[PDB]
Protein backbone atom coordinates (compact mmCIF):
# COMPACT_ATOMS: atom_id res chain seq x y z
CA UNK A 1 0.00 0.00 0.00
CA UNK A 2 0.92 3.55 -0.41
CA UNK A 3 0.78 6.00 2.94
CA UNK A 4 -1.25 9.43 1.93
CA UNK A 5 1.21 12.07 1.91
CA UNK A 6 2.72 14.20 4.83
CA UNK A 7 0.90 11.88 7.61
CA UNK A 8 3.85 12.65 9.93
CA UNK A 9 6.72 14.60 11.09
CA UNK A 10 4.85 16.60 13.73
CA UNK A 11 1.11 16.81 14.95
CA UNK A 12 0.59 20.66 15.82
CA UNK A 13 -2.71 21.84 14.98
CA UNK A 14 -4.81 23.46 17.26
CA UNK A 15 -8.37 22.35 16.61
CA UNK A 16 -11.52 21.34 18.50
CA UNK A 17 -9.40 21.58 22.54
CA UNK A 18 -7.55 23.31 22.23
CA UNK A 19 -8.62 26.86 21.59
CA UNK A 20 -7.30 29.87 22.96
CA UNK A 21 -10.41 30.88 24.38
CA UNK A 22 -10.63 35.24 24.48
CA UNK A 23 -12.22 37.18 22.23
CA UNK A 24 -11.10 39.70 19.93
CA UNK A 25 -12.37 42.55 22.08
CA UNK A 26 -11.02 41.52 25.35
CA UNK A 27 -7.91 43.65 24.67
CA UNK A 28 -8.68 47.54 26.01
CA UNK A 29 -6.30 49.85 24.46
CA UNK A 30 -4.42 49.01 21.63
CA UNK A 31 -5.98 50.56 19.17
CA UNK A 32 -2.86 50.47 16.26
CA UNK A 33 -1.28 47.33 17.48
CA UNK A 34 -4.49 45.35 17.46
CA UNK A 35 -5.16 46.90 13.80
CA UNK A 36 -1.99 46.31 12.98
CA UNK A 37 -1.59 42.74 13.09
CA UNK A 38 -5.06 42.32 11.63
CA UNK A 39 -3.97 44.44 8.55
CA UNK A 40 -1.31 41.79 8.29
CA UNK A 41 -2.12 38.39 8.69
CA UNK A 42 -6.15 38.47 8.81
CA UNK A 43 -7.20 40.82 5.76
CA UNK A 44 -4.66 39.02 3.80
CA UNK A 45 -6.90 36.04 4.54
CA UNK A 46 -10.21 37.38 3.33
CA UNK A 47 -9.29 40.61 1.26
CA UNK A 48 -7.44 39.07 -1.09
CA UNK A 49 -8.29 41.26 -3.93
CA UNK A 50 -7.41 44.33 -2.35
CA UNK A 51 -3.99 43.88 -2.49
CA UNK A 52 -3.98 42.79 -5.75
CA UNK A 53 -5.29 45.60 -7.02
CA UNK A 54 -3.37 47.94 -5.60
CA UNK A 55 -0.07 45.43 -5.90
CA UNK A 56 1.03 45.74 -1.98
CA UNK A 57 1.77 41.73 -1.46
CA UNK A 58 1.28 41.27 2.21
CA UNK A 59 3.92 41.16 4.13
CA UNK A 60 5.47 37.61 5.29
CA UNK A 61 5.93 38.19 8.71
CA UNK A 62 5.97 40.28 12.21
CA UNK A 63 8.60 41.09 15.15
CA UNK A 64 6.61 42.09 18.43
CA UNK A 65 9.02 42.95 21.06
CA UNK A 66 9.39 45.35 24.02
CA UNK A 67 8.89 44.97 28.38
CA UNK A 68 6.78 42.26 29.53
CA UNK A 69 3.44 42.25 30.41
CA UNK B 1 -24.01 10.75 -49.42
CA UNK B 2 -27.40 10.96 -52.16
CA UNK B 3 -30.30 8.78 -51.72
CA UNK B 4 -32.15 9.35 -55.17
CA UNK B 5 -34.67 11.20 -53.93
CA UNK B 6 -34.70 14.81 -54.87
CA UNK B 7 -38.05 16.40 -55.77
CA UNK B 8 -37.19 20.09 -55.03
CA UNK B 9 -34.80 20.29 -52.96
CA UNK B 10 -30.71 36.23 -40.18
CA UNK B 11 -32.79 39.30 -38.43
CA UNK B 12 -33.47 37.84 -35.07
CA UNK B 13 -30.61 35.52 -33.47
CA UNK B 14 -32.88 32.91 -31.48
CA UNK B 15 -36.43 34.68 -31.06
CA UNK B 16 -39.22 32.38 -32.39
CA UNK B 17 -39.81 30.93 -28.56
CA UNK B 18 -40.87 34.37 -27.88
CA UNK B 19 -42.74 34.88 -30.94
CA UNK B 20 -44.04 31.45 -30.39
CA UNK B 21 -45.64 32.59 -27.38
CA UNK B 22 -46.08 35.85 -27.85
CA UNK B 23 -46.46 37.25 -31.66
CA UNK B 24 -49.21 40.06 -31.11
CA UNK B 25 -50.25 41.10 -27.59
CA UNK B 26 -49.52 44.80 -28.00
CA UNK B 27 -45.94 45.01 -27.23
CA UNK B 28 -46.10 48.99 -26.12
CA UNK B 29 -47.72 47.35 -23.27
CA UNK B 30 -48.79 50.67 -21.88
CA UNK B 31 -51.85 51.63 -23.40
CA UNK B 32 -54.23 48.63 -21.60
CA UNK B 33 -51.35 47.13 -19.51
CA UNK B 34 -51.15 50.61 -17.63
CA UNK B 35 -54.37 52.22 -18.19
CA UNK B 36 -56.56 49.78 -16.65
CA UNK B 37 -56.89 52.36 -13.74
CA UNK B 38 -59.59 54.62 -15.97
CA UNK B 39 -61.63 51.70 -16.24
CA UNK B 40 -62.00 50.42 -13.22
CA UNK C 1 0.31 71.18 4.79
CA UNK C 2 0.61 71.25 8.61
CA UNK C 3 -2.63 70.45 10.47
CA UNK C 4 -3.51 67.71 12.76
CA UNK C 5 -6.44 68.63 14.89
CA UNK C 6 -8.69 69.90 12.51
CA UNK C 7 -8.00 66.64 10.50
CA UNK C 8 -9.76 65.01 13.45
CA UNK C 9 -12.65 67.01 12.96
CA UNK C 10 -13.31 66.43 9.48
CA UNK C 11 -13.06 62.67 9.19
CA UNK C 12 -15.68 62.56 11.72
CA UNK C 13 -18.03 64.46 9.91
CA UNK C 14 -17.43 62.64 6.54
CA UNK C 15 -17.58 59.22 8.86
CA UNK C 16 -21.16 61.02 9.39
CA UNK C 17 -21.95 61.59 5.89
CA UNK C 18 -21.66 58.51 5.00
CA UNK C 19 -23.49 56.48 7.13
CA UNK C 20 -26.18 59.48 6.16
CA UNK C 21 -25.83 57.80 2.98
CA UNK C 22 -25.99 54.75 4.42
CA UNK C 23 -22.34 53.52 3.86
CA UNK C 24 -21.33 50.57 5.90
CA UNK C 25 -17.64 49.89 5.03
CA UNK C 26 -16.11 53.33 4.01
CA UNK C 27 -17.37 55.12 7.18
CA UNK C 28 -15.69 52.50 9.34
CA UNK C 29 -12.55 52.98 7.51
CA UNK C 30 -13.25 56.79 7.70
CA UNK C 31 -14.19 56.04 11.74
CA UNK C 32 -10.61 53.66 11.60
CA UNK C 33 -8.64 56.60 10.05
CA UNK C 34 -10.22 58.83 12.49
CA UNK C 35 -8.76 56.88 15.56
CA UNK C 36 -5.54 56.70 15.00
CA UNK C 37 -5.01 60.22 13.96
CA UNK C 38 -7.16 60.95 17.34
CA UNK C 39 -4.55 58.46 19.57
CA UNK C 40 -1.52 60.89 19.25
CA UNK C 41 -3.83 63.72 20.12
CA UNK C 42 -2.87 65.71 23.09
CA UNK C 43 -5.96 66.82 23.95
CA UNK C 44 -9.63 65.52 23.14
CA UNK C 45 -11.36 67.80 25.79
CA UNK C 46 -14.81 67.66 23.82
CA UNK C 47 -14.41 65.95 20.79
CA UNK C 48 -13.12 62.43 22.57
CA UNK C 49 -16.72 61.91 23.37
CA UNK C 50 -18.00 62.90 20.03
CA UNK C 51 -15.62 60.84 18.38
CA UNK C 52 -17.09 58.04 20.88
CA UNK D 1 -10.37 59.90 -30.26
CA UNK D 2 -12.61 56.66 -29.34
CA UNK D 3 -13.46 58.26 -26.02
CA UNK D 4 -16.90 60.18 -26.96
CA UNK D 5 -17.74 57.35 -29.52
CA UNK D 6 -20.06 55.43 -26.86
CA UNK D 7 -22.66 58.31 -27.46
CA UNK D 8 -22.46 59.02 -31.06
CA UNK D 9 -23.52 55.76 -31.62
CA UNK D 10 -26.59 56.05 -29.55
CA UNK D 11 -27.25 59.46 -31.34
CA UNK D 12 -26.74 57.15 -34.91
CA UNK D 13 -29.05 54.71 -33.32
CA UNK D 14 -31.60 57.35 -31.53
CA UNK D 15 -32.25 58.95 -35.09
CA UNK D 16 -32.45 56.36 -37.15
CA UNK D 17 -34.69 53.40 -36.48
CA UNK D 18 -37.17 55.40 -34.79
CA UNK D 19 -38.74 58.13 -37.23
CA UNK D 20 -41.20 59.70 -34.68
CA UNK D 21 -37.63 60.89 -32.73
CA UNK D 22 -36.15 63.29 -34.66
CA UNK D 23 -36.09 66.27 -33.24
CA UNK D 24 -33.10 66.96 -30.87
CA UNK D 25 -31.36 63.80 -32.49
CA UNK D 26 -30.51 65.75 -35.47
CA UNK D 27 -29.75 69.11 -33.60
CA UNK D 28 -26.96 67.54 -31.69
CA UNK D 29 -25.05 64.96 -33.83
CA UNK D 30 -25.15 67.99 -36.50
CA UNK D 31 -22.79 69.64 -34.21
CA UNK D 32 -21.18 66.61 -33.95
CA UNK D 33 -20.83 65.76 -37.21
CA UNK D 34 -19.03 69.30 -38.00
CA UNK D 35 -16.61 68.77 -35.52
CA UNK D 36 -14.75 65.50 -34.48
CA UNK D 37 -13.73 65.23 -38.25
CA UNK D 38 -16.13 62.55 -39.08
CA UNK D 39 -16.09 62.48 -42.77
CA UNK D 40 -16.03 58.83 -43.26
CA UNK D 41 -18.68 57.57 -41.23
CA UNK D 42 -21.70 59.84 -41.49
CA UNK D 43 -22.57 59.01 -45.15
CA UNK D 44 -25.68 56.79 -43.79
CA UNK D 45 -26.41 59.22 -41.26
CA UNK D 46 -26.72 61.75 -43.85
CA UNK D 47 -28.53 59.52 -46.71
CA UNK D 48 -30.86 58.15 -43.45
CA UNK D 49 -32.26 61.62 -42.48
CA UNK D 50 -31.38 64.49 -44.41
CA UNK D 51 -30.98 65.38 -47.92
CA UNK D 52 -27.44 67.40 -48.16
CA UNK D 53 -25.36 70.15 -47.04
CA UNK D 54 -21.86 71.54 -48.61
CA UNK D 55 -19.63 71.87 -45.67
CA UNK D 56 -18.45 68.49 -46.78
CA UNK D 57 -15.45 69.68 -49.44
CA UNK D 58 -13.86 72.10 -46.46
CA UNK D 59 -13.55 69.35 -43.98
CA UNK D 60 -11.94 66.29 -46.89
CA UNK D 61 -9.14 68.48 -48.22
CA UNK D 62 -8.28 69.35 -43.91
CA UNK D 63 -8.57 65.61 -43.35
CA UNK D 64 -6.33 64.59 -46.54
CA UNK D 65 -4.19 67.15 -45.65
CA UNK D 66 -3.28 66.38 -42.26
CA UNK D 67 -3.46 62.82 -43.26
CA UNK D 68 -0.68 63.48 -46.03
CA UNK D 69 0.93 65.86 -43.17
CA UNK D 70 0.80 62.53 -41.18
CA UNK D 71 2.21 60.25 -44.10
CA UNK D 72 4.98 62.70 -44.89
CA UNK D 73 5.80 61.87 -41.30
CA UNK D 74 5.92 58.70 -41.26
CA UNK D 75 7.78 57.59 -44.01
CA UNK D 76 10.56 60.37 -43.56
CA UNK D 77 11.13 58.49 -39.67
CA UNK D 78 11.18 54.98 -41.09
CA UNK D 79 13.47 56.60 -44.12
CA UNK D 80 15.95 58.57 -41.61
CA UNK D 81 15.08 56.87 -38.20
CA UNK D 82 16.14 52.96 -38.08
CA UNK D 83 14.13 51.75 -34.84
CA UNK D 84 11.88 49.01 -34.99
CA UNK D 85 9.82 46.69 -32.76
CA UNK D 86 8.15 49.60 -30.47
CA UNK D 87 9.52 52.91 -31.24
CA UNK D 88 8.86 56.31 -32.91
CA UNK D 89 7.99 54.10 -36.07
CA UNK D 90 5.37 52.48 -33.92
CA UNK D 91 3.63 55.15 -31.79
CA UNK D 92 3.29 56.66 -35.42
CA UNK D 93 1.73 53.58 -36.56
CA UNK D 94 -1.14 53.87 -33.91
CA UNK D 95 -1.73 57.58 -34.06
CA UNK D 96 -2.26 56.86 -37.57
CA UNK D 97 -5.10 54.16 -37.00
CA UNK D 98 -6.43 56.07 -34.21
CA UNK D 99 -6.82 58.47 -36.81
CA UNK D 100 -8.48 55.84 -38.68
CA UNK D 101 -10.94 54.81 -35.76
CA UNK D 102 -11.38 58.54 -34.76
CA UNK D 103 -12.11 59.84 -38.45
CA UNK D 104 -11.74 56.90 -41.35
CA UNK D 105 -14.37 53.87 -41.84
CA UNK D 106 -12.95 50.38 -39.73
CA UNK D 107 -11.21 49.38 -42.94
CA UNK D 108 -8.42 51.10 -43.08
CA UNK D 109 -8.44 50.82 -39.35
CA UNK D 110 -8.45 47.15 -39.15
CA UNK D 111 -5.56 46.57 -41.84
CA UNK D 112 -3.44 49.50 -39.86
CA UNK D 113 -4.33 47.50 -37.10
CA UNK D 114 -3.10 43.86 -38.43
CA UNK D 115 -0.04 45.40 -40.01
CA UNK D 116 0.57 47.10 -36.60
CA UNK D 117 0.04 43.98 -34.66
CA UNK D 118 3.08 41.93 -36.27
CA UNK D 119 4.97 45.35 -35.06
CA UNK D 120 4.43 44.48 -31.45
CA UNK D 121 6.70 42.47 -29.39
CA UNK D 122 5.79 43.67 -25.68
CA UNK D 123 2.30 42.44 -24.59
CA UNK D 124 0.67 45.85 -23.57
CA UNK D 125 1.00 46.98 -26.95
CA UNK D 126 -0.46 43.41 -27.77
CA UNK D 127 -3.39 44.30 -25.28
CA UNK D 128 -3.81 47.81 -26.82
CA UNK D 129 -4.80 46.94 -30.24
CA UNK D 130 -7.23 44.44 -28.96
CA UNK D 131 -8.54 46.94 -26.93
CA UNK D 132 -8.84 48.70 -29.80
CA UNK D 133 -10.30 45.93 -31.58
CA UNK D 134 -13.16 45.56 -29.18
CA UNK D 135 -14.16 49.05 -28.91
CA UNK D 136 -14.16 49.40 -32.45
CA UNK D 137 -16.24 45.79 -33.37
CA UNK D 138 -18.54 47.42 -30.49
CA UNK D 139 -19.17 50.58 -32.28
CA UNK D 140 -20.67 48.85 -35.55
CA UNK D 141 -21.34 45.76 -33.19
CA UNK D 142 -19.81 43.24 -35.42
CA UNK D 143 -20.41 40.03 -34.10
CA UNK D 144 -17.74 38.29 -36.09
CA UNK D 145 -14.48 39.66 -35.30
CA UNK D 146 -15.55 39.65 -31.45
CA UNK D 147 -15.62 35.17 -31.65
CA UNK D 148 -11.81 35.52 -32.33
CA UNK D 149 -9.63 38.74 -30.64
CA UNK D 150 -11.17 38.22 -27.51
CA UNK D 151 -10.55 34.21 -27.21
CA UNK D 152 -6.79 35.94 -28.85
CA UNK D 153 -6.40 37.99 -25.42
CA UNK D 154 -7.90 35.90 -23.06
CA UNK D 155 -5.82 33.34 -24.35
CA UNK D 156 -2.48 34.90 -25.18
CA UNK D 157 -2.49 38.09 -24.06
CA UNK D 158 -4.20 37.44 -20.10
CA UNK D 159 -1.77 35.66 -18.64
CA UNK D 160 0.83 38.42 -17.48
CA UNK D 161 -1.76 41.09 -16.93
CA UNK D 162 -3.04 41.69 -13.45
CA UNK D 163 -6.42 43.67 -12.94
CA UNK D 164 -6.40 45.43 -16.36
CA UNK D 165 -9.18 42.97 -17.46
CA UNK D 166 -11.90 44.58 -15.04
CA UNK D 167 -12.60 46.44 -18.67
CA UNK D 168 -12.91 43.19 -20.72
CA UNK D 169 -14.80 42.02 -18.04
CA UNK D 170 -17.41 44.61 -18.90
CA UNK D 171 -17.01 44.58 -22.49
CA UNK D 172 -18.67 40.76 -22.33
CA UNK D 173 -21.07 41.45 -20.28
CA UNK D 174 -22.07 44.25 -22.80
CA UNK D 175 -22.09 42.35 -25.79
CA UNK D 176 -23.96 39.78 -23.75
CA UNK D 177 -27.44 42.46 -22.94
CA UNK D 178 -27.29 42.85 -26.93
CA UNK D 179 -26.92 39.20 -27.09
CA UNK D 180 -29.47 36.95 -25.70
CA UNK D 181 -27.08 36.50 -22.99
CA UNK D 182 -28.94 37.90 -20.33
CA UNK D 183 -29.25 35.82 -17.75
CA UNK D 184 -26.81 34.43 -15.24
CA UNK D 185 -23.16 35.30 -17.33
CA UNK D 186 -24.99 38.93 -17.52
CA UNK D 187 -25.55 39.17 -14.05
CA UNK D 188 -22.55 37.51 -12.51
CA UNK D 189 -19.63 39.84 -13.75
CA UNK D 190 -21.44 42.53 -13.01
CA UNK D 191 -21.67 42.07 -9.38
CA UNK D 192 -18.38 43.76 -8.86
CA UNK D 193 -18.94 47.64 -9.17
CA UNK D 194 -15.33 49.03 -8.41
CA UNK D 195 -14.69 51.25 -11.06
CA UNK D 196 -16.21 54.45 -11.43
CA UNK D 197 -14.04 57.02 -13.46
CA UNK D 198 -15.31 57.12 -16.80
CA UNK D 199 -12.60 56.97 -19.56
CA UNK D 200 -11.93 55.38 -22.87
CA UNK D 201 -11.90 51.74 -21.19
CA UNK D 202 -14.97 53.03 -18.84
CA UNK D 203 -18.07 54.06 -20.36
CA UNK D 204 -20.72 56.25 -17.89
CA UNK D 205 -21.35 55.09 -14.46
CA UNK D 206 -24.64 55.69 -13.83
CA UNK D 207 -25.64 54.36 -16.92
CA UNK D 208 -23.74 51.10 -15.51
CA UNK D 209 -25.20 51.21 -12.69
CA UNK D 210 -28.87 50.76 -14.14
CA UNK D 211 -27.51 48.44 -16.18
CA UNK D 212 -26.18 46.28 -13.35
CA UNK D 213 -29.56 46.70 -11.48
CA UNK D 214 -31.83 45.62 -14.13
CA UNK D 215 -30.03 42.36 -14.86
CA UNK D 216 -29.67 41.25 -11.19
CA UNK D 217 -33.29 40.71 -10.67
CA UNK D 218 -33.40 37.64 -13.89
CA UNK D 219 -30.56 35.77 -12.59
CA UNK D 220 -31.55 34.50 -9.00
CA UNK D 221 -34.98 34.56 -7.47
CA UNK D 222 -34.17 35.03 -4.00
CA UNK D 223 -31.16 32.61 -2.77
CA UNK D 224 -30.25 35.47 -0.86
CA UNK D 225 -30.45 37.72 -3.58
CA UNK D 226 -31.30 41.18 -0.92
CA UNK D 227 -27.46 40.39 0.19
CA UNK D 228 -26.02 41.74 -3.15
CA UNK D 229 -28.39 44.19 -3.86
CA UNK D 230 -29.52 45.97 -0.89
CA UNK D 231 -27.05 44.97 1.52
CA UNK D 232 -24.10 46.07 -0.72
CA UNK D 233 -23.43 49.97 -0.36
CA UNK D 234 -21.57 50.91 -3.23
CA UNK D 235 -24.56 50.23 -5.41
CA UNK D 236 -26.65 51.02 -2.64
CA UNK D 237 -25.68 54.69 -2.90
CA UNK D 238 -25.89 55.41 -6.47
CA UNK D 239 -29.24 53.67 -6.65
CA UNK D 240 -29.50 56.34 -3.27
CA UNK D 241 -29.39 58.87 -5.75
CA UNK D 242 -31.95 57.39 -8.26
CA UNK D 243 -35.24 57.87 -6.88
CA UNK D 244 -37.22 55.78 -10.12
CA UNK D 245 -34.48 53.16 -9.80
CA UNK D 246 -34.85 52.48 -5.79
CA UNK D 247 -38.67 52.81 -6.02
CA UNK D 248 -38.30 49.76 -7.96
CA UNK D 249 -36.33 47.34 -6.49
CA UNK D 250 -38.54 47.96 -3.14
CA UNK D 251 -41.82 47.58 -4.74
CA UNK D 252 -40.07 44.29 -6.03
CA UNK D 253 -38.64 43.19 -2.69
CA UNK D 254 -41.25 43.99 0.14
CA UNK D 255 -44.28 43.13 -2.78
CA UNK D 256 -46.22 46.43 -3.45
CA UNK D 257 -47.12 45.24 -6.35
CA UNK D 258 -49.68 48.29 -7.38
CA UNK D 259 -47.22 50.58 -7.98
CA UNK D 260 -44.60 48.00 -9.52
CA UNK D 261 -46.42 48.29 -12.48
CA UNK D 262 -45.87 51.63 -13.14
CA UNK D 263 -42.37 51.13 -12.34
CA UNK D 264 -42.18 48.43 -14.99
CA UNK D 265 -43.98 51.07 -17.59
CA UNK D 266 -41.64 53.74 -16.69
CA UNK D 267 -38.33 51.71 -17.32
CA UNK D 268 -39.98 49.68 -20.44
CA UNK D 269 -40.63 52.82 -21.90
CA UNK D 270 -37.41 54.10 -21.12
CA UNK D 271 -35.77 51.28 -22.40
CA UNK D 272 -36.46 52.47 -25.95
CA UNK D 273 -34.69 54.97 -25.33
CA UNK D 274 -31.19 52.98 -25.65
CA UNK D 275 -28.94 51.15 -28.60
CA UNK D 276 -28.61 47.88 -27.31
CA UNK D 277 -32.29 47.69 -25.98
CA UNK D 278 -33.57 44.93 -29.05
CA UNK D 279 -33.54 41.72 -27.43
CA UNK D 280 -35.05 43.47 -24.32
CA UNK D 281 -38.39 45.02 -25.08
CA UNK D 282 -40.30 42.39 -25.72
CA UNK D 283 -38.50 39.90 -23.54
CA UNK D 284 -37.38 41.60 -20.27
CA UNK D 285 -41.16 43.13 -19.61
CA UNK D 286 -43.23 39.54 -19.79
CA UNK D 287 -40.05 37.91 -17.95
CA UNK D 288 -40.59 39.92 -15.07
CA UNK D 289 -44.41 39.95 -15.17
CA UNK D 290 -43.97 36.30 -15.06
CA UNK D 291 -41.63 36.79 -12.23
CA UNK D 292 -43.83 38.83 -10.53
CA UNK D 293 -46.76 36.40 -10.87
CA UNK D 294 -44.43 32.98 -9.70
CA UNK D 295 -43.75 35.04 -6.52
CA UNK D 296 -47.21 36.24 -5.46
CA UNK D 297 -48.76 32.54 -6.34
CA UNK D 298 -46.66 31.68 -4.10
CA UNK D 299 -47.77 30.70 -0.74
CA UNK D 300 -51.40 31.26 -1.51
CA UNK D 301 -53.10 27.84 -2.78
CA UNK D 302 -56.69 28.77 -2.71
CA UNK D 303 -56.22 32.47 -3.97
CA UNK D 304 -58.92 34.45 -5.37
CA UNK D 305 -58.75 37.17 -8.20
CA UNK D 306 -61.42 39.00 -5.70
CA UNK D 307 -57.97 39.96 -3.88
CA UNK D 308 -56.31 40.61 -6.67
CA UNK D 309 -58.77 42.88 -8.48
CA UNK D 310 -57.55 45.99 -5.20
CA UNK D 311 -54.10 44.42 -3.84
CA UNK D 312 -52.97 43.88 -7.33
CA UNK D 313 -54.01 46.20 -9.22
CA UNK D 314 -57.18 46.96 -10.68
CA UNK D 315 -59.36 44.81 -13.20
CA UNK D 316 -60.53 40.80 -13.05
CA UNK D 317 -61.09 40.08 -16.82
CA UNK D 318 -57.39 41.17 -17.72
CA UNK D 319 -56.17 39.39 -14.90
CA UNK D 320 -58.16 36.41 -16.09
CA UNK D 321 -56.75 36.31 -19.77
CA UNK D 322 -53.39 36.82 -18.65
CA UNK D 323 -52.96 33.98 -15.83
CA UNK D 324 -54.96 32.04 -19.15
CA UNK D 325 -52.17 32.68 -21.63
CA UNK D 326 -49.37 32.72 -18.98
CA UNK D 327 -50.60 28.74 -18.22
CA UNK D 328 -50.92 27.86 -21.90
CA UNK D 329 -47.64 29.55 -22.75
CA UNK D 330 -46.43 26.49 -20.74
CA UNK D 331 -45.16 28.15 -16.95
CA UNK D 332 -46.98 28.88 -14.03
CA UNK D 333 -47.92 25.84 -12.97
CA UNK D 334 -51.10 26.63 -11.36
CA UNK D 335 -54.60 26.49 -12.63
CA UNK D 336 -57.08 28.65 -12.50
CA UNK D 337 -61.17 28.25 -11.99
CA UNK D 338 -63.84 30.85 -13.00
CA UNK D 339 -67.37 29.90 -11.45
CA UNK D 340 -65.77 28.77 -8.05
CA UNK D 341 -63.41 32.10 -8.31
CA UNK D 342 -60.35 29.94 -6.55
CA UNK D 343 -56.95 30.53 -8.74
CA UNK D 344 -56.26 26.66 -7.13
CA UNK D 345 -52.27 25.44 -7.90
CA UNK D 346 -50.67 22.65 -8.23
CA UNK D 347 -47.10 23.05 -6.62
CA UNK D 348 -45.29 19.83 -7.19
CA UNK D 349 -44.15 18.57 -3.55
CA UNK D 350 -39.95 18.05 -4.82
CA UNK D 351 -40.52 14.24 -5.71
CA UNK D 352 -42.92 14.73 -9.06
CA UNK D 353 -40.25 17.17 -10.11
CA UNK D 354 -37.24 15.12 -9.07
CA UNK D 355 -39.66 12.89 -11.09
CA UNK D 356 -39.98 14.95 -13.78
CA UNK D 357 -36.54 15.91 -14.49
CA UNK D 358 -35.24 12.31 -14.63
CA UNK D 359 -37.62 11.03 -16.95
CA UNK D 360 -37.11 14.04 -19.27
CA UNK D 361 -33.22 13.49 -19.40
CA UNK D 362 -33.19 9.81 -19.43
CA UNK D 363 -35.74 9.46 -22.40
CA UNK D 364 -33.15 12.23 -23.77
CA UNK D 365 -30.53 10.07 -23.55
CA UNK D 366 -31.89 7.11 -24.45
CA UNK D 367 -32.50 8.47 -27.37
CA UNK D 368 -28.99 9.68 -28.10
CA UNK D 369 -27.38 6.41 -26.83
CA UNK D 370 -30.10 4.78 -29.54
CA UNK D 371 -29.13 7.65 -32.37
CA UNK D 372 -25.35 6.75 -31.81
CA UNK D 373 -26.36 2.69 -31.87
CA UNK D 374 -27.84 3.27 -35.28
CA UNK D 375 -24.65 5.45 -36.58
CA UNK D 376 -22.48 2.66 -35.91
CA UNK D 377 -22.71 -0.98 -36.32
CA UNK D 378 -22.75 -0.33 -40.40
CA UNK E 1 -31.11 57.53 13.65
CA UNK E 2 -33.38 55.26 15.90
CA UNK E 3 -36.96 54.64 14.28
CA UNK E 4 -34.37 52.29 11.85
CA UNK E 5 -33.96 49.82 14.52
CA UNK E 6 -37.53 50.46 16.07
CA UNK E 7 -38.73 49.20 12.90
CA UNK E 8 -36.30 45.97 12.92
CA UNK E 9 -37.36 45.44 16.85
CA UNK E 10 -41.45 45.79 15.92
CA UNK E 11 -40.78 43.28 12.92
CA UNK E 12 -39.15 40.66 15.58
CA UNK E 13 -41.30 41.23 17.44
CA UNK E 14 -44.12 40.04 15.44
CA UNK E 15 -42.86 37.36 13.99
CA UNK E 16 -41.86 36.14 17.24
CA UNK E 17 -45.22 36.56 18.20
CA UNK E 18 -46.61 34.38 15.41
CA UNK E 19 -44.37 31.58 15.52
CA UNK E 20 -46.22 30.70 18.89
CA UNK E 21 -49.89 30.46 17.45
CA UNK E 22 -48.25 28.06 14.95
CA UNK E 23 -48.04 25.14 17.37
CA UNK E 24 -51.45 24.26 18.15
CA UNK E 25 -52.76 22.88 14.87
CA UNK E 26 -52.06 22.51 11.40
CA UNK E 27 -54.53 24.51 9.65
CA UNK E 28 -57.19 26.93 11.03
CA UNK E 29 -58.91 30.25 10.15
CA UNK E 30 -57.77 33.52 10.12
CA UNK E 31 -60.02 35.50 12.67
CA UNK E 32 -58.93 33.67 15.39
CA UNK E 33 -55.39 34.75 14.99
CA UNK E 34 -56.70 38.16 14.65
CA UNK E 35 -58.16 37.44 17.76
CA UNK E 36 -55.09 35.73 19.58
CA UNK E 37 -52.82 38.56 18.15
CA UNK E 38 -54.80 41.62 19.30
CA UNK E 39 -53.44 43.26 16.31
CA UNK E 40 -55.29 42.98 13.03
CA UNK E 41 -55.81 40.55 10.17
CA UNK E 42 -54.56 42.11 7.19
CA UNK E 43 -51.22 42.85 8.34
CA UNK E 44 -51.21 39.27 9.27
CA UNK E 45 -51.42 38.00 5.83
CA UNK E 46 -49.08 40.15 4.79
CA UNK E 47 -46.61 38.78 7.41
CA UNK E 48 -47.28 35.57 6.88
CA UNK E 49 -46.31 35.72 3.59
CA UNK E 50 -43.47 37.07 3.94
CA UNK E 51 -42.60 34.33 6.02
CA UNK E 52 -43.17 31.96 3.27
CA UNK E 53 -41.73 34.06 0.70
Amino acid sequence: DVLPPEADSSIMMLTSDQKPDVMYADIGGMDIQKQEVREAVELPLTHFELYKQIGIDPPRGVLMYGPPG
Amino acid sequence: MSEKKQPVDEDNWDDDNVEDDFSNQLRAELEKHGYKMETS
Amino acid sequence: MDDKALLVEVQLLESKTYHALSNLPKARAALTSARTTANAIYCPPKLQATLD
Amino acid sequence: PKNPDLRIAQLRFLLSLPEHRGDAAVRDELMAAVRDNNMAPYYEALCKSLDWQIDVDLLNKMKKANEDELKRLDEELEDAEKNLGESEIRDAMMAKAEYLCRIGDKEGALTAFRKTYDKTVALGHRLDIVFYLLRIGLFYMDNDLITRNTEKAKSLIEEGGDWDRRNRLKVYQGLYCVAIRDFKQAAELFLDTVSTFTSYELMDYKTFVTYTVYVSMIALERPDLREKVIKGAEILEVLHSLPAVRQYLFSLYECRYSVFFQSLAVVEQEMKKDWLFAPHYRYYVREMRIHAYSQLLESYRSLTLGYMAEAFGVGVEFIDQELSRFIAAGRLHCKIDKVNEIVETNRPDSKNWQYQETIKKGDLLLNRVQKLSRVINM
Amino acid sequence: IISTHLAKLYDNLLEQNLIRVIEPFSRVQIEHISSLIKLSKADVERKLSQMIL
